[PDB]
DNA sequence: AAATCCACCAATCAACGCCTCCGTG
DNA sequence: TTCACGGAGGCGTTGATTGGTGGAT
């Protein structure tokens, strides 16, 4: 219940649902084709094979949903029910995981 | 090259964060940006260490296997390792 | 101190996007999706409704 | 007190997924 | 010569984009 025991487990329960799940590559939470252009956006890239865009679409899933409840623990200890920018600012703080995102969210 | 592709969809990535949170819990408009900014960098991050590394052996093709690798040489090993596990499936 | 195995990735990538702003947020993206939406009935509290 | 700002709603159209065709290795 | 596979472009959808108000904070 508490969103930290939440964010401590949430690898296994990550691991549990790809491990046990019904898979349908058919729906994506993220459109393939938008990955693919973020990807195309970048000069240096030729061709991209049809599973990257899959493993990104799945990835960025994830990514977005670790990162919600990192940020969700700093609303969660200002008593606020709205997460903000600066929540998002802490929680990138707290592991050097995200370094690389110091120039898109500064200080 | 439209300016708008560097970026994923703001409601596709809205609706993932809504998912990770409580019921009751509410998103800032900024913090919506903010993660629609980084999701997006997450990729090209990814994506130039897996590029630099198709060129260094003449491969034309960004595949599967080259996000994997360059997610494990950047320090993101969770999502390497649970996305082999995801690749597998999809290839069973 | 910055992460050891993001440190030159990083670096690549600031200059790529200092590049990239080099050769190239709006209260809106599309004219006509802006117009659509100024145009359509709208309910009391503000909301849509269907036609 | 007076101000800030996000969930609510659903129809259009930018664009997503799928397909076929072709070029590459 | 055939096989594997990804870009380009066409087609039939199709859900992301969009803003005025109430009320939460
Ligand atoms: O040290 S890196 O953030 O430039």
């Amino acid at each position: 219940g508490t969103a930290r025991d939440i964010l401590t487990t949430y690898w296994q329960h990550i691991i549990n649902h790809l491990e046990s799940d019904n898979h349908d590559y058919k729906i994506h939470q993220l459109p393939l084709a938008r990955i693919k252009k973020v990807m195309k956006a970048d000069p240096e890239v030729k061709m991209i094979s049809a599973e990257a865009p899959i493993l990104f679409a799945k990835g960025c899933d994830i990514f977005i949903t670790e990162l919600t409840m990192r940020a969700w623990i700093h609303a969660e200890d200002n008593k606020r029910r709205t997460l903000q920018r600066s929540d998002i600012a802490a929680a990138l703080s707290k592991s050097d995981m995200f370094d690389f995102l110091i120039d898109i969210v500064p200080r | 090259m439209k300016e708008q592709d560097r970026w994923l969809p703001i409601a596709n990535v809205a609706r993932i964060m809504k998912l990770a949170l409580p019921e009751n819990a509410k998103i800032a408009k900024e913090a919506k940006e903010c993660m629609q900014e980084c999701v997006s960098e997450f990729i090209s991050f990814i994506t130039s260490e897996a590029s630099e590394k198709c060129q260094q052996e003449k491969r034309k093709t960004v595949n599967g296997e080259d996000i994997l690798f360059a997610m494990t040489s950047l320090g993101f090993e969770n999502y390497a390792e649970a996305l082999k596990i995801y690749l597998s499936k999809y290839r069973e | 101190y910055v992460n050891a195995k993001q440190f030159h990735r990083i670096l690549k990538r600031r200059v790529a996007r200092q590049k990239l702003e080099e050769q190239l947020r709006k209260p809106y993206l599309h004219e006509s999706r802006h117009n659509h939406a100024m145009r359509r009935p709208r309910g009391p509290g503000g909301r849509f409704l269907t036609a």
